[PDB]
RNA sequence: CUAAGAAAUUCACGGCGGGCUUGAUGUCCGCGUCUACCUG
């Protein structure tokens, strides 16, 4: 009868390492192994009251009294060294492969039909359409999340470390490659076939990614925050691995899989991140609404159960949602 | 595992570690490392029932170590 | 009907660095590397009871008891070297551009209404009004907060850099340009035609701002004061701690940005004078009270609701205030 | 001259898959630390 699997979860592919942030001068790019680390340090601030007060408590004698006592926070920040201008971000990405084989299913016929459908998908077309888009989000350095805007020239640079040595190197320039269109270059197809053979499974792929962003002398980089769970106050603690400021290994990699252009009301508003009920919090709302039939769950249950194969512009989405992993069972 | 307020909303969610959000000023105090719960729209406040404590209101009133959660939180369903 | 969003957030533009400090003589033209830093040192003061006393404790014996057990503190201080007279404050400013588009919004119709309204503002009149008022506060050394007052010749150099090398340089005198009169020169209207070009997204703008202030030989500068925690109240505790970035006194990266956006000369209470800093419920802390109160209608949160939703577009001298506040940033939810 | 006298709990185990924590901020201003002293 092939009912839906009660418990189903998937191991991910495309793992990113943790991101490291170093600092230096732009002319010393090609010898930047021993650049010092962008350290985190504490500073103090002093705010005011800048929130929308309600209609009741808009008394004149209370607002000046509330701002007479300000709120003295203690913020952590990260600045580049005052003699350095170029921010170096280094992280390594490994490509696992075997995207169909799940982690913990229940029915054997569900698992076998799932692997059969995924084998048909890899048989008719390659992963080439789902690898000319991951290679873009390595090229135009979206993984620099807020450090990208207002940068002078963003040179990203990617190596193939098969052994301890490098196999074949690549340099791009992340502003020649736009943040919206997916072009077709001669050195985004030697990279895309590499991630294609890594995801299909015909080898092992480990990629070293460094990204130099030109921000300026003494400027302010942005690493990712943490939690301030439970006076001695503090706010906005950044995340540093061994006192070197760091982007998380899921904020990086979240920019690896903003691939999804195939979704309704697409008004040229750019790709979003792939998700079941494909949603972004920054836009507030959730696209791929389940009342539409262009979801993920009701796209898998109409392809592994009733075999109604959707358009190839959604089979590029379902497989990519399988590549990020996740839980998919009736929890 | 508590005795909440009089909200009869739905199968609530609860945690004890609580951070304060500032961005998005219609929701305050977003909850951290949160755990699921089910009372399945029971009548009174004490029904929390994580894995073991459903009946025995005397034992529930004995279970006052981490109790009296206020409930007024990010959502009428979601509790403290 | 259309109502306001619940999440609103705008990234800042006019990004300031941290103001580094240095000291040297005049003939400052080759001050690029030889000028050492202003190292923060400690000292030891021994105060006396100087505050106001209440109706209680008006006893001479109690006052003598307070005096004979004096207060002893360990403040920090930063002075110039005793063979130099000029403090050099250097910081790099970056202006980003795209000043209307938020970074987090719920309702897409509200976002489209906002990006229609800010575009009508920009296509109506440029950023050449706000860029002039920022070029003033970059021109005279407003950002020297207390190190300015009582100086002799505060020479402000400003470089604009396209690469490592410098594209175009300017040199102003910070005392010819005053502090309450936005009078247009032949250079500030060339600087507004760079800041307004950067704010309209027409290119990249990096301004290395250097400001020399001759205070005097061996005199006393003021960097930005940090805050010490609630430590053990004994005799020997630090009572004042200065900010410092790798053995150099410095000013904070918001102590610059509070000076730069001192723009608003449009609050209704013009009994006094002075361009205050731009704020929602526009208020300065040193004066304590609050101009642009929501009791009157001249606020910011009333003006954005009256401009975007009901289309009651206010006066132009108030319409600059909203766009400057959106250049600042913050959260403006419901 | 003791709520004294007395006493084997043991064997074996798959926790496990997934993730954007964002935005902004002015810490201000004032100060007397004195008096002495044999290290062979």
């Amino acid at each position: 009868i092939l009912s839906t699997a009660s418990v189903l979860a998937f191991e991910r592919k495309l793992d990113p390492s943790d991101a490291l942030m170093s600092a230096g001068a732009w002319a010393q790019r090609d010898a930047s192994q021993e650049w010092p680390a962008v350290t985190v340090r504490e500073k103090s601030v002093r705010g005011t009251i800048s929130n929308r007060l309600k209609t009741k408590d808009r008394d004149p004698a209370k607002l000046d009294a509330s701002i007479q006592s300000p709120n003295l926070q203690t913020v952590d920040v990260a600045n580049l060294p005052s003699d350095a201008d170029t921010l170096k971000v280094r992280f390594t990405l490994r490509v696992l492969g075997g995207a169909g084989t799940p982690s913990a299913c229940n029915d054997a016929a569900y698992r076998d039909k799932l692997l059969q459908t995924v084998a048909t998908y890899v048989n008719d077309q390659g992963f080439a359409e789902l690898a000319r888009r991951y290679a873009h989000n390595l090229a135009n350095a979206r993984f620099l999340w807020r450090n990208r805007v207002g940068a002078e020239a963003v040179e990203v640079r990617i190596n193939h470390i098969r052994q301890g040595e490098v196999a074949r190197a690549w340099r791009f320039d992340a502003l020649a490659i736009g943040l919206r269109d997916f072009k077709a270059d001669a050195e985004l197809d030697a990279l895309a076939e590499l991630i294609a053979s890594g995801l299909s499974g015909s080898g092992h792929v480990l990629l070293e990614v460094v990204a130099f962003a030109r921000i300026g002398d003494g400027q302010e980089v942005f690493p990712s925050q943490e939690l301030i769970l439970d006076k001695g106050q503090k706010s906005k603690t950044l995340y540093s691995v061994r006192d070197a400021a760091a982007i998380h290994s899921q904020k990086i990699g979240n920019a690896l899989r903003t691939i999804d252009t195939w979704y309704p009301d697409e008004d040229g508003l750019g790709p979003i991140a792939v998700e079941p009920y494909g949603s972004v919090t920054s836009q507030g709302k959730a696209y791929r609404q389940p009342k539409q039939k262009l979801d993920f769950y009701t796209l898998l249950d109409n392809w592994v159960l009733r075999d109604e194969a959707p358009a190839v512009e959604q089979q590029h989405y379902v497989i990519a949602n399988l590549i990020r992993g996740g839980v998919f069972g009736e929890a | 595992t508590m005795s909440t307020a009089y909200i009869i909303f739905n199968s609530s969610v609860a945690a004890v570690v609580d951070t304060e959000i500032a961005n998005g000023a219609n929701v305050t105090f977003s909850t951290v490392t949160v755990k699921e719960e089910i009372n399945a729209n029971r009548d009174f406040n004490l029904v929390n029932a994580q894995n073991g404590k459903i009946s025995r209101a005397k034992r529930w009133g004995n279970e006052a170590s981490k109790c009296e959660y206020f409930g007024r939180e990010i959502n009428p369903t979601e509790f403290f």
